[PDB]
């Protein structure tokens, strides 16, 4: 399948996944394409922060679905 | 009560433990005298404010003006331990329990007072400011636990809408939460109590996973270094900035209301109760965000004077923290004699 | 002159503070007679309920570690005070022991009953596994207590039993005695009757031990008589005991033997240690204190050193502490605590109970 992760810029990352890919898994792909450290990553779907220990099948996250990415910021 | 002199032995006595142990000693010896009603009434508020230095001074002065009514070794031992007292954010257990209890009382007081109509009125400030990824809140709030589910979701506004406010702050950059991912450890203790810390049996909670946050000590002027009295749970709260965004929209939409200070106070106070209860933060990890001047301005220019949870009486929790401190320090002396008895079986 | 009473699943150990051993050890049993008529001329405690259990109907109120019937608990307690210790409890402050993971409502009935029913001057409640650690002179480490009806893995940090890591296995001496009964009836000896239970429990506490490698001991029992021992029944017959000797305690490490999908005491200790902060685990791994009669098997501490090392990291320092006195470890830790002078300020007093009620125990004994 497929999904689109949108940023707070509105740019659209397209990550091909298989529905048993964990949230831990998708953040890693995201880092590989974009370099973002997986630990600043917060992915939202249906208004809920996705826990990286579950899967896309567990969130009913499906093909052509959009996720939201919000990067954590701890500089102080 | 010789017990007080055995509690004062503990190497780990902190400033909080002192105030609690000294005040309990004084209130037994000279007790019920309503002449002295004042002195303890005012120390109880001083402890709450976390103004330990002042209280310590008062406490020793009490034994200065009232030495005749008190035991000499105790008065002199307290005087001796006092100069060396310190507070450590990693370990502030008496205060951890105290605040965890205080926010039960602060939840009762919000419950007696509020009809939850401000939490229904604050729905449309939330839905106004939320990011698009945040879920529109459509329900009616009829109980304090829905206002509590609602209130806490402001965290969704984090990392995005709260940033313009977050940047104005001199305090927040002195935050010291280690970037280490430590995960979650199991706990049966409530609030800002630590998982492995002792507790009363009436005071346990259903076992759950709790997050482990490390202090970053390499931070210059770091908050746990500036205000050591405050227990470390997660350093300075930045979700305060998000409630600040939601609240600012409320003050605008409700500026003509005459009950607005009461209502904004209810919201602010429930937040405090809630962060403490959930273990997210200590009181001064929230209040110390709010009281920075630039944010005080929002309230002041609208004539909102916030009480920041200061209640009329903190007694029941003061006295309960006193029992805890007592029983832990006598257990430390209990442990000390014990190991020094087992050193002699060789 | 303080009193100490270990309220255990199988039997109670009772005695006085300062003594190296409990003065009274007797079954946790109350016979209530199966018919009236043996009451002409009205319950039974401990050993005497054991002898007359044909006429009586036996309840174990502490079965599994937590007091179940209080009407029967009072009896066991009255029996302990006036008969076994031959003491007026209104004379002696009473330190009492409780199981790990005891419900808060139970600790209040113990307190309430001690003050209201027996009118004691003072009293304290203490966790059985915490006192065992104390008899070994530690404040931090993980206790493995195996008794009659219950096994508990209890991590203790600085005096505090960690409720979020306390693990319970209902497998202990009673089950090992039943399983031995079964093993020996497969070999042709006949053990069924409760007296035949009572004899089998003798063979357990003498002849049984723990293999270090179960396979090699098996292979040695099939290769020679070296491990066989004989035993003289009451009635004069001498029966021979083979690999039954170590297959009995093996049910602790391998509970499948009795048909239970549980984890073995080693895995339970590992799992209990894993439910604590990573930060305190070296300390639990370095202080695993064995306690209770079901740990008394020869060679239990080495096997556990073998198994926890196989489970823990390669770098972990692993110490099993198995003190020769660990049978009464709970009670002895009881007696030490009761005799400390510091502990003279830790008692809950009668004045206090009246001022508060049974809820004083939550703020006093914790
Ligand atoms: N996966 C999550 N799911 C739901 N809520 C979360 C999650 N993670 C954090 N929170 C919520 O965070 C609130 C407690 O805040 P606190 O962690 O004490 O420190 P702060 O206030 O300065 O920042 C919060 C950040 O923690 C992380 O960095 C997040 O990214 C946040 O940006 C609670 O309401 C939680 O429900
Ligand atoms: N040398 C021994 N070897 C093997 N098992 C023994 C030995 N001595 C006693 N036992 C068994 O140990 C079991 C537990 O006795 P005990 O330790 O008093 O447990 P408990 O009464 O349930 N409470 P606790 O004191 O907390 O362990 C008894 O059932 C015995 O059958």
């Amino acid at each position: 399948m497929q999904i689109f992760v949108k940023t707070l810029t509105g740019k659209t990352i397209t990550l091909e996944v298989e529905p048993s890919d964990t949230i831990e898994n998708v953040k890693a792909k995201i880092q590989d394409k974009e370099g973002i450290p997986p630990d600043q990553q917060r992915l939202i779907f249906a208004g809920k922060q996705l826990e990286d220990g579950r899967t896309l099948s567990d969130y009913n996250i499906q093909k052509e679905s959009t996720l939201h990415l919000v990067l954590r910021l701890r500089g102080g | 009560e010789l017990s007080i002199s055995l509690s004062l032995d503990s190497p780990k006595l902190d400033e909080s433990d002192f105030i609690l142990l000294s005040v309990k000693y004084l209130e037994k010896s000279l007790g019920k005298k309503k002449e002295f009603s004042g002195f303890f009434e005012d120390i109880e508020k001083l402890y709450f404010k976390q103004n330990y230095k002042e209280a310590i001074e008062k406490i020793l002065d009490f034994c200065k003006k009232n030495e005749s009514l008190l035991s000499e070794q105790v008065v002199q031992r307290l005087a001796e331990v006092a100069p060396r007292l310190k507070s450590n954010p990693k370990d502030n257990e008496s205060r951890r329990l105290y605040e965890t209890l205080y926010a039960d009382h602060l939840e009762s007081v919000i419950k007696q007072e509020s009809d939850l109509s401000v939490f229904n009125e604050l729905r449309d400030s939330y839905n106004a400011v939320k990011p698009e990824y945040a879920v529109t809140h459509e329900t009616e709030i009829k109980t304090l636990d829905e206002a509590k589910q609602f209130i806490l979701s402001f965290v969704m506004l984090n990392d995005n809408v709260e940033l313009p406010l977050k940047a104005q702050s001199e305090r927040y950059p002195k935050k010291d939460r280690s970037r280490e991912e430590l995960g979650n450890t199991p706990s049966a203790n409530p609030g800002i109590m630590k998982p492995n810390s002792p507790n009363f049996t009436d005071n346990l909670v259903p076992v759950r996973d709790v997050p482990k946050i490390a202090i970053n000590e390499k931070v210059a002027g770091g908050y746990s270094k500036t205000k050591p009295t405050t227990p470390f749970v997660a350093s300075l709260s930045g979700t305060t900035y998000s409630l600040m965004v939601v609240l600012t929209d409320y003050i605008e939409k409700h500026k003509t209301d005459k009950d607005i200070e009461k209502k904004v106070n209810q919201i602010i106070n429930l937040w405090i109760s809630s962060y403490i209860k959930e273990g997210y933060h200590s009181y001064s990890e929230v209040v110390d965000v709010l009281t920075e001047p630039f944010l005080q301005s929002i309230f002041d220019k609208a004539n909102i004077k916030l009480n920041y949870g200061v209640l009329d009486d903190t007694h029941a929790e003061f006295r309960k923290a006193q029992d805890y401190v007592f029983g832990l320090t006598i257990q430390s002396a209990m442990h000390h004699e014990l190991q020094e008895r087992f050193k002699n079986k060789e | 002159a303080a009193l100490v009473i270990d309220n255990g699943s199988g039997m109670c150990k009772a005695g006085f503070a300062g003594d190296d051993a409990p003065r009274a050890v007797f079954p946790s049993i109350v016979g209530r007679p199966r018919h009236q008529g043996v009451m002409v001329g009205d319950s039974y405690v401990g050993d005497e309920a054991q002898s007359k259990r044909g006429i009586l109907t036996l309840k174990y109120p502490i079965e599994h570690g937590i007091v179940t019937n209080w009407d029967d608990m009072e009896k066991i307690w009255h029996h302990t005070f006036y008969n076994e210790l031959r003491v007026a409890p209104e004379e002696h402050p009473v330190l009492l022991t409780e199981a790990p993971l005891n419900p808060k409502a139970n600790r209040e009935k113990m307190t309430q009953i001690m003050f209201e029913t027996f009118n004691t001057p003072a009293m304290y409640v203490a966790i059985q596994a915490v006192l065992s650690l104390y008899a070994s002179g530690r404040t931090t480490g993980i206790v493995m207590d195996s008794g009659d009806g219950v096994t508990h893995t209890v991590p203790i940090y600085e005096g505090y039993a960690l409720p979020h890591a306390i693990l319970r296995l209902d497998l202990a001496g009673r089950d090992l005695t039943d399983y031995l009964m079964k093993i020996l009836t497969e070999r042709g000896y006949s053990f069924t009757t409760t007296a035949e239970r009572e004899i089998v429990r003798d063979i357990k506490e003498k002849l049984c031990y723990v293999a270090l490698d179960f396979e090699q001991e098996m292979a040695t029992a099939a290769s020679s008589s070296s491990l066989e021992k004989s035993y003289e029944l009451p009635d004069g017959q001498v029966i021979t005991i083979g690999n039954e000797r170590f297959r009995c305690p093996e049910a602790l490490f391998q509970p499948s033997f009795l048909g239970m999908e549980s984890c073995g005491i080693h895995e339970t200790t590992f799992n209990s240690i894993m439910k604590c902060d990573v930060d305190i685990r070296k300390d639990l791994y370095a202080n695993t204190v064995l306690s209770g009669g079901t740990t008394m098997y020869p060679g239990i501490a080495d096997r556990m050193q073998k198994e926890i090392t196989a489970l823990a990291p390669s770098t972990m320092k692993i110490k099993i502490i198995a003190p020769p006195e660990r049978k009464y470890s709970v009670w002895i830790g009881g007696s030490i605590l009761a005799s400390l002078s510091t502990f003279q300020q830790m008692w809950i007093s009668k004045q206090e109970y009246d001022e508060s009620g049974p809820s004083i125990v939550h703020r006093k004994c914790f």
